[PDB]
Formats: structure tokens, C-alpha cells, sequence
């Protein structure tokens, strides 16, 4: 008899543990493999998958195919802004229900470079320019477009080509961030501005809509698996 | 017959042995990090360029 | 495993572009941080370690539980193995269209008095029993029937103030993978029953008393934990939405896409 | 000289040429092909009609209105009554296939319009009430579209589907199904779009009749917008060309 | 490790003036006690073994304990995880401005019976869970709510009877280091909470009873220990002086520099 | 595959794209850039924020009718309320720089026009 | 089951004791390092610094 | 004393498991093996032999 | 231990017949399912394992029970052992 | 004195050793898989080609 | 993959070895004696000299 001392933490259930138990059904016979396409080795390759982002949340719209689309239209002056939503992907209303946004909820920490494509889905005549900004934070979201152009920023062309790209540099003074919303590291700001107001031909339609999406560079990473609030439940389902 | 392996770290070895005899009594298998992003990303037939336009 | 390292840059002018693409060819750009701006060199340490299915899937989780009593109408508890009777283990498998992995089971059993007014009531130490049924088998009507005996099917033997019993099963299905989502009846006319639960019989699960334990009524409680390991997966999908109603049917209640806000301009939920 | 706007694709007797077009997404990277002999299960020899079942086929083709919420068709029983391969699935008991979905929508360059051709493996719709579960009827028709509901579903006791658009018909987010292949119609830059599926399932081979492992889904999210005197109806047409199959197992006229 | 030798020393007259230097520098004089006087060669195996870090700041501690009632307002605990609730651990960590080690957690729970008139009370063997929730999580309103699951977050099985569970951490903070004291505000407006408090979100930890029990009924008390580990420290600072007060902030309450004596010539304390 | 039509061009954090646009007319034919020991004059270490001014910045737009004649700037005081550029300029007495103008007016293909975009070295009125 | 007896001071729980435990979040990653001015390895170079001696304690 | 750490499905009694167990009746001798014909090494050989089927299940 | 394969065949004719054979022999024909029509060659990875005889016989089982008291008539319980 | 031997897998080792000093407190051999069915499917004097007819 | 170091005497040899694959879970090191007075003691630039005046 081997002489042994148990140790604190025996006979203890964890959840996250690490042991060897006896199969209860010893010798049994397993199905060999099969070639399946599409075969997932780690989640990352789900989160560099390009997903629809409900822009516009505004009323009761967020029943209808309505939130997705994001209003553009002819004015009669210049500077006006096209939208703008804070960057909180897993906190934010915005990102909250996209891909990414369910993804991260699992997890705590992040960290990585957010790419954001546009793509115009106008009338094939009509033309026009964007201003995307980024703005860190240490500021309100700017107001007017002289303000914006002191962030980040990517004049973008409609043309013959259609997508654009915008991609969110990372800059943060810690190495990751919150998922949850905290003040402390609070993400940013984005903008999008009028470069030149969209000029239409006649007989072809004047208002269009821009379609937004969100996707995560090959530097994306996360940490510290968690539980994800959206999900409830009452009693056992049958 | 043993087996040694290394930890996981930032800035090692540990000794683990098989003590049964049905592959599913095998502790977990934490440490396989192949990754491959081309089967969903980029699953196109004619191979796309970063440097040059799109559509040409 | 390791993050990729982004590459210093600086300024540019020349026809080539990166900062364009065209979405419409399904096709998710590859631009890096570096080419829309100007970049220093910088190695990145992070891992990304953590977010392997392995450890995502892995996890004990609470399935399910019952109540038997030591005496009156219910003196066993019996369950059809599914994972869907539990919100936030089946929404975890629900990214996954063909998963395959094996269970490592864990049972957390305890006891509870109830009221009564029998005098002199000293306590035993119960001993409960948890047996498998896979399925065809005989099933058991009452706690003394003879196929308690388990001549065959694995059974587990356990105590109170052990430890949590634990076994391992390995993979049981029939097919080369577990099928979360099936499309399709049972039947070659197209009736019957629709859905995924046509594919799920994984036989039954039993669980009683071995001893009534005290003179005094005693009721009990069991639960299940699954542990996934081994895990492989294919084709991912878009997570669940709507809130779960029914455990054999995909069955939703029409409810929004996301949370609201005010005007678009709005930086600030609401 | 060369163009990447133009594809040109060939199979059995039938083209298809499209002068304004994107790339072929190519599944998640498998390109079709048949059984090899490792993970075979069926000991019979199994047919391979290769020209007569490879080819394209031309579905009904649907209008496309400002108000229109999308459709959805179920490959392994659409073609059921069209050709050698409605007749090859009838008198076997076992199939594996792989699809090519090319749809054809195009218009002016007045027309505003997007569209979002998904193709979704084993999409497993919901019920009208919570208690039942979808008709055999509901879910499918022979070539002709299903078309989804833009409002909500009232419950009874039917047993209608959930035709929600933006639940999907699936109860998940349809902002979200991109993650399977996918290409963008989209009335600027494109005309038609082109999709490649390969065999994709749990067991090596499949019955045709009981499992429908393909949905194919159409969901406008920019309605059609356009300036009056310009020509109002745009329809949509797809065309689908199974790859490869094989059957086995065969066994007397008829699904009963 | 060892203390260094003192070397020996004869007679001096000499230019050289070990005995002088000036403190103005902020320099403290290398001076060692064979300069100043004569000296004879000794060999010291004294060890500073155990004044390094490691062994100083490695021991377990009692944080904080709370109390949760088996019926009644309270079936559970919830605490915020923040050392600074025990007075004890906290100052051992106020040397040190950055701090960085891992932590290891060890429980110790026990159950006491309450005064009633209850009949035929009968204990059962009790059986205590313990859940951490990380930062932003679902937050449990009642012991039977679905988040007691635990479909992810890490969760602890315990019974009475047995050893007392421990479970260890590794280094949780979004930085290079934990910091024990920070100057500055969470809002860029220089308002809103200030000091450390604003760095601080562990996240909370619960805990509660699985089972009723018995009859009768119980209360329970469980009780936190930290133990850390592989420990690294930067710049040490002054240990604190007067007593504390508020575990969010520095606050304290003016006292005297040390205890005091009679006049300076006296050689003993009053 | 390549375009004439199409440029990018990337300074600092800001970047500008361009579907339809001509070549870039390139001053006298000499690239810009510091300056060389041999011409130097102040001895003072001089300062180089590099991507603190190196950048695009955008003015306001201005209308443009039928009857409109034409529109000046004066570059050395335009930037001056702006950005670091701004800053950098008020608190020196030197400053040597050289400009990437970059003039975005667009229509679609039913709408006649043209424009003229010239950059006069030290013009006079 | 290779045989074994338990020992006196099984299942105690010692303040000072070194074992080891398993870990709670398996393959946690952790930031890595940086270098911070000021490292401490040891106490001993605290106690080599220099403090004032409150030498008058006298009254108030 | 080695350190050691109890895990959960100690002192359980499983049906199936494979575990070694400490003889009761020490250095029994056992009789030799003889050669009985017919040996059946796996049921496989017992599933390849004929057998009558009742086809004719009707009535009594 | 594994199944043996299936190996693949054409048509046949010819005068040897795998179909035939006389049952009153005592003699279980060995035709396989590649005689009597036409086959594709098939790997299979079945494992016979399961089905010997030490996991057939190898489980634990309950023979039998009693019921022995503290005080009173029966303070013990007696059984001969028999399966 | 260990031993060393494979586990049950279908698309690795363990380490056993015996503890005690009679045979029958070694562990079950779950693994001897020695088949050959001729002791009773062919019994028969005169060996029988399957090529050919039975009684000729 | 043992290990092999020595215990702490005054006037030997242990045998340790990981079991876990996370680095938190190995034992504590309470043998690490490096120290450095130079980052406390004697900050300054110019190396100052203990036989001689400090302000000369
Ligand atoms: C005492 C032995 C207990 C054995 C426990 C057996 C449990 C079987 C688990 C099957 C797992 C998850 C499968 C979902 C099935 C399906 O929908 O196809
Ligand atoms: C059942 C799992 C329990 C997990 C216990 C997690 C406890 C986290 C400990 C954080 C440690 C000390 C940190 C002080 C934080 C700060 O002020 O920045």
C-alpha cells in the first residue's frame, strides 16, 4: 500500500476539469469518418464572414426588412450626416444581433481590426461620394463634417466598381477590451458624411440605399468563455 | 509509456498517460490550433487578386 | 496558434487598390489594416486558443432533472435523452449543422425531507440507482419489476456523501454524425411526424431508490450534466433568434430582429 | 484579351452564357464529384446516367414586385416531375447529388434593386401554431415557388408555415445568412448570380423523397424602385443543374 | 541566495573617509560595518529565502464571508470579488503599486441549524453550488431562475463532509498588471466615479443551496480564500498609516505620525 | 488586369479613392520633400510631425450654379483653424511644405460641364 | 487499482501548503509581459532604502 | 505521503467497468485446460449457421 | 479484427452456379452477396469487436436478494450459490 | 515491468500493469479477436467448392 | 518527465512533476533568490564612489 495523502479539492465536481473516466461501454464500435465539405477546425473562421448590420433601428421598423436598409437621398446642401451609431460590438443595439455580435456575447475579451463594406445599391446612373470617419473617443461624435475629417477617415467613390472597405485600425491604450459595456474602455465612434450630394438623372430614381457589413480582419481575437444574456427561459420545454 | 507535451503560456512539460482502454476515455484534446479561413472567406472558383480591382 | 502580425507601412500613391472590392462576388476582402493607412510593425502575441471548438463546446451543462419520491405514486423518474429540454445547451449546438463528439456524463443526486408527521423518523443512508435503456428494451412499470436487474445494461450503483458518480459514453449514432437539423418526414408519404425527432431515439434513462431509507417520506433529485469531447464540426449557421418554445420542433414566436433605438443619429441605446 | 464580367458554363446538351456576371462561388471549397469507394455503404452497383440527369433545367419563373417579401424553393423535390432525373428519383431508393443554382434577373440601368440568392442545407421550418407541424403540402410544390409573407403569420389551428422574412421562416436573424455561399444580385453590376453546392449530409447517400437536404432561398432586401414609363414587370427565373449523381438500390414504380 | 561575508579590517589613518558621504544625492551610503570600526572575518549562512516576494505574499487569507438561509427573504449570495473588503490581504498588497500573479481560490463552507419549533427535523447531507459570473453576464433574481444552468460559466458541485473545494485561476486583468491604485476618473469630463474603482469589474460570484435539506431550517456560511502565486511586483511605495474606512477609495481619517514617549532623553515607550 | 481610370492615394490615416480620375499631374516634374543640408539656414533642430500634418483634410463644399464665375484659396492661411496643421503653424516662425490638391465635383452623364483646376505660385491681385 | 493507504492529514485544508489544483478556465491566454522601470524580486531592497526617524515623539 | 487528488467517480460502483480487484482465496490451483470440440472463440460463428424459419405464422 | 470486403464483379455467364447448392449436406452455403448479382468494389472499417464472447458474458449482474434483520426471528441470511 | 498496447478507435497507447500475484485478479482481455468460423458452417468430410454444384 | 532540484538546508533531492496543461495550475516557485539592489540604492548617473566625498 502505497502511502498517499488526499489533497484539498478531492472529491469535488468542476465544471471546467480536465479527467479520464471508464467507459461504460467497453469495446464499443465507432462509425468511421466521412469527408463532410465546410468543416470548421476553430470559430475564428465564422467571425471573418461578412453579415448585414439592422443600421437603422429607429421606431417599430425593426419588424421589417426596413432596418437593414439605410436611407439616402438628394438634398439641397452639403455636410449633412448620413448616420451614426457607437462602436460596442458586443453591448451596442446595432452589432448586438449580427454575427459577430453573437459570437463575441460567448466571450469577454476582444481584440482585432473591425472591417466595415459598403456597397451601393443605387440606380446604375447614379453617382456620388461618402466620407467614413472614425472617431476615438476623448470626444463627443463629431457634429459637423470639419469635425470629422480629423479622424480616421476614407473618402469613398461610388463608380463601376460598387463595394468599399473601410477598415477600423485598432487603438486602444490596454491590449484587449471589454465586451461589455464599461466606460472605462469605451470603443469609439463612426460617421458617415455627404462628400458631394448625390446627383441623379431624370426619369431615374431619386432616393437610393446603402447596405452595411461587419466582418473581423485575421488579427481578431477573444477570450474568457461566458454565458449569453439574450437566450431566456421558464420551465423545461416539451 | 509515457507522453509530454508543453503548457500553455505567454511571457514547461507535463507527463500524461492513457489509463484506459476505449478511446473515448481519453482526456480532451485542447491544443489543436490548425486553422484554414478559405473555405469560407475567398470560396470562389477563379482566385481574386487584393491589389486589383474586382470586377474587370 | 498565433495572431497574425500587421505590417508597417508608409505613405502611398498608385493605382492599385485595396481600400475597393465588390461584395457581390461572395466574397469577404482580405485588407488589412495597413493598406488604408499608414502602420508601424508590430508583433502581436495574443492566441487564439480559446476560441477552438473545443473549448467552446466544452462545458458541463445542466440538461434536465426530475423528482422520485421514497414512497406514494411517483417512485422513479424516467427520461427520453435528448439535449433540447435545456435553453442554453441547445442553442450552444445549434451553430453546428453536423456535430460529432463524445458524451462524458456526470449525475449531482441529493435529498430533501418532506413534511409529515410520522414520529421517530432516523435517517439511512440512501442509495440510488440510475440505469440505461437503449431502446427497444423492456421497460420498467414498477420499481420491483425484474428488469431492474440489469443483466445487461449498463447501471451505475451510487451513495450519498460520495462523490458525483461519472461515466463516459462514446459516439452512438448510427449515421457518420449527430444531426441537429433535419429536413423531412419519417414516412415515404410524406406524413407522420416532421423534424428532427424522427432521427432521435437514444433509448431512456431510469433512475430509484434502491432502499426506502427511513420510515419518513423522502423526496429526491437528479441531475444530468453532458461534457462534449472530441469534438468535431461542419457548416455553421446563423445562432437562433426567437425565444424556444417546443423541444421536437424548430416552433418560434414572431419577435424583432434586434433592440431599438432613437433617431439614427442617436449615439446611445435606448 | 479577356474579361472577368463573362462566364460561359457547359453541361450534357445544355449552355448557359452570361455576358454581365461575378465569379462562381464554389461550395465551401469541395467541388462536386462522385463516391469514392472508401466510405461507400450500398453493395449494389450504382447507376450513373451522367448526360441524361446532368444538364439545365428552367423552373417556373416568378415576378418580382416592390412589395414581393422573397421565395424559397426545396431542390431535392423540385425537378421531381421534370426529366430522366424526376424519373432516376422515382424508381430509386437512394441518391447523391450536387446542385448548380443560377438565377437570372436582370433590368435597366434605371432600375434600382437588390437581391440575395442563399442556398441553405437543411433548412427546417417552423409551424403556424406552436403545437403542430407543417403539411407535406405547405412546404413544397412541384416547380412552382413558395413565396414568404411580409407580416405576421396569424395562429390557428392550421397548419401553415411561419413566413416571416425576417425570421427566415428558420426563427434566426436574416440579416445572418450569409455565413452559408451566397452571391449578390444586385441590379447595378450585376445581371445573374451563380452558386456551385456539393454533397452535403450526415450518411454517404440520401433518400430523394423523405429528406430534403437543399433550400434555395431568394430575399429581396432593396425593393424594386424605378420612375414611372419605364417597363413595371421584372421577373426572375432560376436554373438548376444537378452534378455527378449516382443511385442505387432500384426497386418498383413509385413514393408511397 | 546568502547574506554577504563581513571582511576584516586592522587599523586605519587614512585620506579616505568612508564615514562621510551626503544624503542630498538621494544615495544611500554602501557603508559597510567593517569601515568604521575594526573588524574581524566572519562567514554569515544567514538566507534571505523567505523575505523574497514569493514567500511574502503566498499565504492564504480570509477576504470576506457571507450568509444564505436555506428558506426565507435570502436563499443566496452574491458577491462583487474585490480584495479590498479584508483589511488584512489589502494592505499586504499596498506595497506594491503593479502587481501580477494568479490567483488560487479555496472555499470553506459550513451549515448551522436555526432556533424553530419545528417537529421531526431530519438532516439530510446538503449539497452547496458555487457560480462565477463574469463581467456583463446573466444576473440570477431567484435561486430556481434558468441561469443556475451553468450552460458555460465555471461552476463548483460541493458536499458537505468532504475536503473543501479549491479551484485556481489565472491572471484575469485586460493590462500588463493589476493595479492596486489609480488616480483619475472613468469619464473624459474629469467626472464621475474616481479613483480605483473604475478599473475594478471581476465580475460576481454566487452561490446557494441545491436541495432543501431538511425540514428545519438552515443556514449556511461560506467563506473565500485567495492564495496567490507566481507572483511579480514594480515600484513598492509607503505602507499605509491610518486605519481604513471605505473599500471603493483611500479615504481615511486624520491620526498621529506613531505612538508617543515621555521626553526625548527617556529610554522607554509610554 | 488594371485601370488608368482608377487611383488611391494614402497619407497619414486618411486615404482617398477614386474610380474615375486622370493620371496626377506631378508639379514641375520634382516630388516634394525635405530639405537638403546644403540650402539649410535656421540652426535649429527643425521639427517634422510627419503624420500629425501629413493628411487629408476637406474644406467646405460650395455650390455651383449656372451663372457662377469661379472660386480662389489661398493655401498658406486656409488649414490654419485646422487640425495640428493649425496649431503647428501659429507657434512657428518657419514652416516649408508642399500640396496635394484633390478637387471631387460629380454628375451623371446627362449633366454638361467643365471645369478648370490650376494652382498659381504666388498670385497677386 | 494499485493498492494505497490514506495518511493522517488527508482532506485538511493547511494555509501554507503547496499542491497543485486544476485549473478553472482551461487554456486561458494570458497578455503577455512588459517591462516596467522598478522590478522588485526581493523585499531586502525595500529594507535598504532610506526613512526618516520620527525621533521626537514628545506631547502632541 | 504523495500528494493526491480524489476525482469525481470515486467509490462508485459502475456495471460495466474494468478494474483489477485483489484475489479472495490466495495461490488457488487451478485445474488444466482440456480440448473440447467445438470451441467457439466469437458468436459471429453461431450467426452464420442455418436455421428454420416460421414463415407460416397464421392463426393457431 | 475486421469484416471482410466485398469485392466487385461484372456480369456473369457461365456455367459455374454460386446460387445453387444442396442444404442436405449440413453444409451453410458460402456465397456472398457478389455472386448472385453485381457489386462494387467497398472497403468496410466494421469491427466484429462487440460481439465476442467476453463482452457478451462480461457484465455485472443481479443473481439474487435477502432480507436479514436486526432483531426477532431471522438475524441472518442464508443462500446457496447457483446462477 | 509495464506493457503497452493500442485502444479501440475507427477512422494511441496505454499503460497497464497487474498488481497483485494471482491470475485471476488480472483484468478482463476484451481484445482476442481469433475468428474461424469453419467448426461450424463446413463441417463436412469432404471439402465443398462453393464454384461448383453440390451433389454431382 | 520528471524533474530533479534541491530542498532547503542549513548545516537532497525531490522529485516534482506537472500534471496539468494550464501554467496556473504548476506549484508555486519559492526559489527564485535573483536580487539587484542598484534599482533603489544608488540612482544615480554618475557612479559615486565609497572611498571618496561625495560632493568634491
Ligand atoms: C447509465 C448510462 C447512461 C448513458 C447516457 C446515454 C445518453 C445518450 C446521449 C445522446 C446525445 C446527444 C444526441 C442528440 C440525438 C439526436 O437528436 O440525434
Ligand atoms: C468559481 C470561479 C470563481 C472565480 C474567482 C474569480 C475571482 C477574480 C479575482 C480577481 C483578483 C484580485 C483583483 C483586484 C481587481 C482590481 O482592482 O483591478
Amino acid at each position: 500500500g502505497l502511502p498517499t495523502m488526499n489533497t484539498p479539492g478531492s472529491c469535488q465536481f468542476l465544471t471546467s476539469d480536465d479527467f479520464q473516466s471508464p467507459s461504460a461501454m467497453p469495446q464499443y464500435d465507432v462509425t468511421p469518418e466521412m469527408r463532410i465539405p465546410g468543416e470548421v477546425k476553430n470559430l475564428m473562421e465564422i467571425a471573418e464572414v461578412d453579415s448585414v448590420v439592422p443600421v437603422q433601428n429607429v421606431g417599430e421598423k425593426v419588424n421589417s426588412m426596413e432596418a437593414y436598409q439605410i436611407p439616402v437621398r438628394s438634398n439641397e446642401g452639403s455636410g449633412t450626416q448620413v448616420f451614426g451609431f457607437p462602436l460596442q460590438p458586443g453591448y451596442s443595439s446595432v452589432f448586438s444581433r449580427t454575427l459577430l455580435g453573437e459570437i463575441l456575447n460567448y466571450y469577454t475579451h476582444w481584440s482585432g481590426s473591425i472591417k466595415l463594406t459598403f456597397m451601393f445599391c443605387g440606380s446604375a446612373m447614379a453617382t456620388g461620394k461618402f466620407l467614413l470617419a472614425y472617431s476615438p473617443p476623448g470626444a463627443g461624435a463629431p457634429t459637423k463634417r470639419v469635425d470629422a475629417m480629423l479622424g480616421t477617415h476614407v473618402v469613398w467613390d461610388v463608380g463601376l466598381q460598387s463595394s468599399c472597405v473601410l477598415c477600423i485600425p485598432w487603438i486602444s491604450q490596454t491590449h484587449y477590451r471589454y465586451v461589455a459595456s464599461d466606460e472605462y474602455t469605451a470603443g469609439g465612434f463612426i460617421t458617415c458624411w455627404y462628400q458631394t450630394n448625390i446627383v441623379v438623372p431624370a426619369d431615374a430614381q431619386s432616393s437610393c440605399y446603402i447596405m452595411c457589413f461587419v466582418s473581423a480582419c485575421n488579427d481578431f481575437s477573444v477570450r474568457l468563455l461566458k454565458d449569453t444574456p439574450f437566450i431566456s427561459q421558464e420551465n423545461f420545454f416539451q | 509509456g509515457a507522453q509530454v507535451s508543453t503548457q500553455k503560456t505567454g511571457a514547461i512539460h507535463y507527463t500524461n498517460i492513457n489509463y484506459y482502454k476505449d478511446a473515448a476515455s481519453n482526456s480532451a484534446n485542447r491544443q489543436d490550433f490548425t486553422q484554414d479561413p478559405s473555405k469560407f472567406t475567398e470560396p470562389v472558383k477563379d482566385i481574386m487578386i487584393k491589389s486589383l480591382p474586382a470586377l474587370n | 496558434g498565433r495572431v497574425a502580425d500587421t505590417v508597417g507601412t508608409g505613405p502611398t500613391n498608385s493605382e492599385a487598390i485595396p481600400a475597393l472590392t465588390a461584395a457581390e462576388t461572395g466574397h469577404t476582402s482580405q485588407v488589412v489594416p495597413s493598406d488604408t493607412m499608414q502602420t508601424r510593425h508590430v508583433k502581436n502575441y495574443h492566441s487564439r486558443s480559446e476560441s477552438t471548438i473545443e473549448n467552446f463546446l466544452c462545458r458541463s451543462a445542466c440538461v434536465y432533472f426530475t423528482e422520485y419520491e421514497n414512497s406514494g405514486a411517483k417512485r422513479y423518474a424516467e427520461w427520453v435523452i435528448t439535449p433540447r429540454q435545456a435553453a442554453q445547451l441547445r442553442r450552444k449546438l445549434e451553430f453546428f449543422t453536423y456535430v460529432r463528439f463524445d458524451l462524458e456524463l456526470t449525475f449531482v443526486i441529493t435529498s430533501t425531507q418532506q413534511p409529515s408527521t410520522t414520529q421517530n423518523q432516523d435517517a439511512q443512508i440512501l442509495t440510488h440507482q440510475i440505469m440505461y435503456v437503449p431502446p427497444g428494451g423492456p421497460v420498467p412499470d414498477k420499481v420491483d419489476s425484474y428488469v431492474w436487474q440489469t443483466s445487461t445494461n449498463p447501471s451505475v450503483f451510487w451513495t450519498e456523501g460520495n462523490a458525483p458518480p461519472r461515466m463516459s459514453v462514446p459516439f452512438l449514432s448510427i449515421g457518420n454524425a449527430y444531426s441537429n437539423f433535419y429536413d423531412g418526414w419519417s414516412e415515404f408519404s410524406r406524413n407522420g411526424v416532421y423534424g428532427i425527432n424522427t432521427l432521435n431515439n437514444m433509448g431512456t434513462l431510469y433512475a430509484r431508490h434502491v432502499n426506502a431509507g427511513s420510515t419518513g417520506p423522502i423526496k429526491s433529485t437528479i441531475r444530468i450534466y453532458f461534457k462534449p469531447k472530441h469534438v468535431k464540426a461542419w457548416i455553421p449557421r446563423p445562432p437562433r433568434l426567437c425565444q424556444y418554445e417546443k423541444a421536437k420542433n424548430v416552433n418560434f414566436q414572431p419577435s424583432g430582429v434586434t433592440t431599438t433605438r432613437q433617431s439614427i443619429t442617436t449615439m446611445t441605446n435606448t | 484579351g479577356y474579361s472577368d464580367r463573362v462566364r460561359s458554363i457547359t453541361l450534357g446538351n445544355s449552355t448557359i452564357t452570361t455576358q454581365e456576371c461575378a465569379n462562381v462561388v464554389v461550395g465551401y471549397g469541395v467541388w462536386p464529384d462522385y463516391l469514392k469507394d472508401s466510405e461507400a455503404t450500398a453493395e449494389d452497383q450504382p447507376t450513373q446516367p451522367d448526360v441524361a440527369t446532368c444538364r439545365f433545367y428552367t423552373l417556373d419563373s416568378v415576378q418580382w414586385q416592390k412589395t414581393s417579401p422573397g421565395w424559397w424553393w426545396k431542390l431535392p423535390d423540385a425537378l421531381s416531375n421534370l426529366g430522366l432525373f424526376g424519373q432516376n428519383m422515382q424508381y430509386h431508393y437512394l441518391g447523391r447529388t450536387g446542385y448548380t443554382i443560377h438565377v437570372q434577373c436582370n433590368a435597366s440601368k434605371f432600375h434600382q434593386g437588390c437581391l440575395l440568392v442563399v442556398c441553405v442545407p437543411e433548412a427546417e421550418m417552423g409551424c403556424a401554431t406552436l403545437n403542430n407541424t407543417p403539411s407535406s403540402a405547405e412546404l413544397l410544390g412541384g416547380d412552382t415557388a413558395k413565396e414568404f409573407a411580409d407580416k405576421p403569420v396569424a395562429s390557428g389551428s392550421n397548419k401553415l408555415v411561419q413566413r416571416v422574412v425576417y425570421n427566415a421562416g428558420m426563427g434566426v436573424g436574416v440579416g445572418n445568412l450569409t455565413i452559408f455561399p451566397h452571391q449578390w444580385i444586385n441590379l447595378r453590376t450585376n445581371n445573374s448570380a451563380t452558386i456551385v453546392m456539393p454533397y452535403t449530409n450526415s450518411v454517404p447517400m440520401d433518400n430523394m423523397f423523405r429528406h430534403n437536404n437543399v433550400t434555395l432561398m431568394v430575399i429581396p432586401f432593396v425593393p424594386l424602385d424605378y420612375c414611372p414609363g419605364s417597363t413595371t414587370y421584372v421577373p426572375i427565373t432560376v436554373t438548376i443543374a444537378p452534378m455527378c449523381a449516382e443511385y442505387n438500390g432500384l426497386r418498383l414504380a413509385g413514393h408511397q
